DNA sequence: CCGTTTTCGTTGTTTTTTTCTGTCTCGTGCCTGGTGTCTTGGGTGTAATCC
């Protein structure tokens, strides 16, 4: 069992590495989606 | 106000369910009162008999049920703690109510 | 042999338990629960029997197996 | 006297299992409690069996069937195999 | 509601047969230890000829009805229905011969 | 055409069986009792097309999840479900075998019809089926239900209200209540469109935690775990007010904080693996 | 009185037991004790299930009620 | 091989277990392989637990095992948690 | 531990003041009591959360606690 | 000096924090008192046994082993403090 | 039981800032109302046994 838990946990290190690459990817794709010019053009929403 | 009834826990009433509604039953000197929607007032003068079921056969039911029979129907109060059975029976016998134990 | 626990028997057990209305899957659920319970108890009893070097399962094995689970039973020689 | 505990044995077992890992003092307290608890359970069940069968000796069969009762399936199988192996080799030696 | 035990011929309420079993046939039928199907197969509510026996030993009727070795009480001259083949074989295993009280066998 | 079909949501307060027809640019449900209770669904407006056979169910289902909501009777809906129901010792075992035949018959017919809908769409619509073996129990609304993954979505179709979560629209998943020996946890989906409300799935059994984490990783969805139910009504309104400042300060990548960052431990006893007396 | 028929329960017990050791014998009192314990257990479980069902403001007991009762007891993980 | 542990290839003390079984009021007599069998079982179980505790401490990038890792190991193993379902772990 | 160490100590002493007057306590007795109490309460809150979710709710109410203690077999 | 009504030392945040560790999102206001009573009944049941052990050993100090045995009697075995 | 060592429990004081709270608006979920359709009762009606 010890060599299988080592193997399963190395697959779990790959699981964590993927999760880290997903958080870094979304951080880069949130900074690219929103620019400082859109923040300057802030739209104030008013009750109709 | 609350009557001379005191639960095993020295409380003026007992937790019970009437159908799907959880609530509190008060044994007052002249009447049984259930204070939880729907509110139920039962005067002792209108009660024909009280039937107590502690399992209706094998297997000890931790929580027992009280069926109050009166001239207009019956009300089953369920999920009463078994420790409260003797105080309730002795009080109802003291008020002149006919208690039946299946 | 698990179909021998018919629907009326489960209904009877629920009525003695105070149950007013019963779903349709309750029967299969109850059969599964009973099977698990019986599996554990009979496994313990057979362990006791094998240890006693017997081929017959006595009432003492069942009583000790229930005492093992915490389900102490009176009236069978305990 | 010097209190008895299973700490050195747990260090030995740990180094056998994880040479590059260490145990805190509190984890060793927990492990000692666990070992004592398991010993108490097994000895009590062995005594119960011996009395059930009108016997006055605890032999490896009582301990084996106690392990069969207490441990779940795979745990029981492996622990029984380990114990029988160790008893066989101690007898042989 | 009353039913007549097929084997011994006694008549008792069906719920009595289910709850307590036949006081005479329990040594070979185990009616109390039997389910409702077996109770019906050994106790029938369709019968005829209510019989009350006071003294089994000296009553010629009891000997004629072969109930002189049973508990006094309500008995039926004729009982509708017979014992099943499996129950017949089980009784024959015990060495006891079953004589039907249905009247069709005489 | 597919005959003897019930529609959800119903166009009238009375449940009536209808016939479903395939046309050139969509499908039409038509009740036999009233011509005015027609439901028309264009292929261009279907986002997802699900089929679900009677693997444990008393019912067979063809579900259309829509891009734009339709007005069926008095109700606005994104979801239109078409369904039929199977419901109506060896003899009881044989009656189960006869029910298994009736299941397989309705399954084959409704699967074939859902494939024929996909064909009529000229490749605009893929037919999806739930992976039952990957299903987990949870509470998205008010009842415990089996949530079923598909190719592209997380679904629940048996009970109303329906759950349809498109996996591609998820920005992040948060696992709430996850901590030391906990009985159950909650799962929260945040969408890429921050105007869309977050979806909660409650009471997922803790036994399914490692499976759900694996499944989210296999689908390329980032996840985070927390001991506390974070409020999203607050989180979202702040994020909607300035999405740029949110990502500037670390978005959700900083919130994740996977690094255990624990070195204090609890000291150690004299390390001595030697037999004493 | 026992609410399960005796022969079905005996057949079930023998079927289950046959998966641990062939040619096992059971005293009739063992089967009786097993039946008493099983019915007592099932009645207690049905009482807890009824309590759960009434708690949810319903009258019909459901499999989710059973699973919740068994989880709260500590029987299912 | 003087010590009885060596003659059985064990790390736990056979002699101490023998003394505790005797001076413990469990039965009139004690076998010769019951202490050996019990020591083997105990050593196996401790190794079983320490493997998973080491795994959990290595998943948290920690060199020392603390009560947290023991709690994780127990509550994450189906069989151990079933064995130890009625046990509270301090600081776990 | 979430409860502090001195209010809990005072509570324990106050409760112990009924069974024998002027009783001393030991290094690891109050700590063990606090660990057991918090573990017990966390388990009880787990069961209460399960019941509250069962009722289609998210708020735990005293009747859920009462149901949990009833099913556990607590008096 | 006698201690009087120290149950209110289980302030609202302790109970709230205990609920959050238990996974509770929204907490009714009647819970805090409920919980307090429950805890009282628990401690009174455990302490009465621990004290019973302490008094039987003819001691005057409640030791950790007394608590451990009191818990063990209720099936509340505790690892970490001895055993 | 009696003498030894020295840990950590009890005692008190100062400072920090997270938690408790007063106050407001909104909403979501608790509670009242309208409705389904099933299991079952009370009754008519046709038809009958019994003496
Ligand atoms: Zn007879």
């Amino acid at each position: 069992r010890n060599e299988t838990t080592n193997t399963e946990e190395e697959k779990e290190r790959l699981r964590k590495e993927i999760q880290k690459q997903l958080h870094e990817k979304i951080q880069k794709e949130g900074l690219a989606r929103f620019n400082k010019s859109d923040a300057q053009d802030g739209n104030e929403n008013h009750a109709v | 106000t609350p009557g001379s009834f005191q639960s095993q826990h020295m409380q003026p009433g007992v937790n019970c369910s009437l159908k799907a509604s959880e609530g509190q039953i008060y044994l007052l000197d002249k009447c049984l009162f259930f204070a939880t929607k729907p509110c139920v007032y039962l005067p002792y003068s209108g009660i024909i008999s009280v039937v107590t079921s502690r399992g209706t056969g094998q297997s000890t039911s931790r929580t027992f049920d009280i069926e109050v029979q009166f001239s207009g129907g019956s009300h089953t109060f369920a999920n009463i703690n078994k420790d409260e059975q003797k105080p309730i029976e002795d009080f109802l016998k003291g008020q002149g109510v006919r208690v039946k134990n299946e | 042999n698990i179909q021998g626990i018919t629907k009326p028997a489960i209904r009877r057990l629920a009525r003695r338990g105070g149950v007013k209305r019963i779903s349709g899957l309750i029967y299969e659920e109850t059969r599964g629960v009973l099977k698990v319970f019986l599996e554990n108890v009979i496994r313990d009893a057979v362990t006791y029997t094998e240890h006693a070097k017997r081929k017959t399962v006595t009432a003492m094995d069942v009583v000790y197996a229930l005492k093992r689970q915490g389900r102490t039973l009176y009236g069978f020689g305990g | 006297s010097r209190k008895e505990s299973y700490s050195i044995y747990v260090y030995k077992v740990l180094k056998q299992v994880h040479p590059d890992t260490g145990i805190s003092s509190k984890a060793m307290g927990i492990m000692n409690s666990f070992v004592n608890d398991i010993f108490e359970r097994i000895a009590g069940e062995a005594s119960r069996l011996a009395h059930y069968n009108k016997r006055s000796t605890i032999t490896s069969r009582e301990i084996q069937t106690a392990v069969r009762l207490l441990l779940p399936g795979e745990l029981a199988k492996h622990a029984v195999s380990e114990g029988t192996k160790a008893v066989t080799k101690y007898t042989s030696a | 509601r009353e039913r007549a035990c097929m084997l011994c011929g006694i008549v008792l309420p069906g719920r009595v047969f289910m709850q307590n079993g036949c006081p005479n046939c329990d040594s070979v039928l185990n009616l109390r230890d039997s389910d409702q199907a077996t109770v019906n197969e050994c106790t029938s509510s369709s019968f005829e000829g209510l019989v009350a026996v006071g003294d089994n030993e000296h009553s010629w009727v009891a000997k004629w009805l072969r109930v002189d070795r049973f508990q006094p009480g309500l008995y039926a001259v004729r009982v509708d229905g017979r014992l099943p083949s499996d129950i017949v074989a089980a009784l024959e295993q015990y060495g006891v011969y079953y004589r039907p009280r249905d009247g069709s066998v005489i | 055409k597919l005959e003897n079909v019930f529609v959800r949501p119903a166009p009238d307060s009375k449940r009536v069986t209808g016939t479903l027809f395939i046309h050139q640019n969509g499908i039409r449900y038509q009740s036999p009792v009233r011509s005015d209770h027609r439901v028309d669904i264009l292929f261009s407006n279907i986002k997802h097309l699900f089929f679900q056979p009677c693997k444990e169910e008393l019912m067979v289902i063809i579900h259309c999840h829509l891009k734009t909501p339709l007005m069926i009777g008095k109700k606005k809906t994104f979801d239109v479900q078409f369904y039929r129901e199977v419901s109506d010792d060896e003899d009881e075992l044989e009656q189960e075998q006869e029910e298994r035949r009736r299941k397989a018959l309705l399954d084959k017919e409704f699967r074939r019809f859902a494939e024929e809908i996909s064909e009529a769409s000229n490749g605009l619509l893929d037919l999806e089926t739930p992976f039952r073996e990957l299903g987990f129990t949870g509470v998205p609304f008010r009842s415990s239900v089996l949530c079923l993954p598909t190719r592209d979505c997380l679904i629940q179709l048996i009970d109303t209200p329906f759950l349809v979560v498109t996996l591609e629209e998820i920005e992040v998943a948060h696992l709430e209540r996850v901590q030391f020996g906990l009985k159950n946890f909650d799962l929260v989906f945040v969408f890429k469109d921050f105007s869309k409300p977050v979806v909660h799935i409650n009471t997922i059994p803790i036994e399914m935690l490692e499976f759900v984490k694996q499944w989210l990783t296999d689908v390329d969805i980032p996840y985070s775990e927390g001991a506390v139910n974070l409020n999203w009504g607050t989180i979202m309104k702040t994020i909607q007010a300035d999405p740029y400042e949110f990502f500037e300060n670390g978005g959700w990548s900083f919130l994740g904080g996977g690094e255990s960052d624990d070195e204090e431990s609890e000291e150690e006893e004299s390390e001595f693996q030697v037999s004493d007396e | 009185e026992l609410l399960i028929r005796k022969l079905p329960f005996q057949r079930l017990v023998r079927e289950i037991a046959q998966d641990f050791k062939t040619d096992l014998r059971f005293q009739s009192a063992a089967i009786g004790a097993l039946q008493e314990a099983s019915e007592a257990y099932l009645v207690g479980l049905f009482e807890d299930t009824n309590l759960c069902a009434i708690h949810a403001k319903r009258v019909t007991i459901m499999p989710k009620d059973i699973q919740l009762a068994r989880r709260i007891r500590g029987e299912r993980a | 091989a003087k010590t009885r542990s060596s003659r059985a290839g064990l790390q736990f003390p056979v002699g101490r277990v023998h003394r505790l079984l005797r001076k413990g009021n469990y039965s009139e007599r004690v076998g010769a392989g019951a202490p050996v069998y019990l020591a083997a079982v105990l050593e196996y179980l401790t190794a079983e637990i320490l493997e998973l505790a080491g795994n959990a401490a290595r998943d948290n990038k920690k060199t020392r095992i603390i009560p947290r890792h023991l709690q994780l190991a127990i509550r994450n193993d189906e069989e151990l948690n079933k064995l130890l379902g009625r046990v509270t772990i301090a600081q776990g």
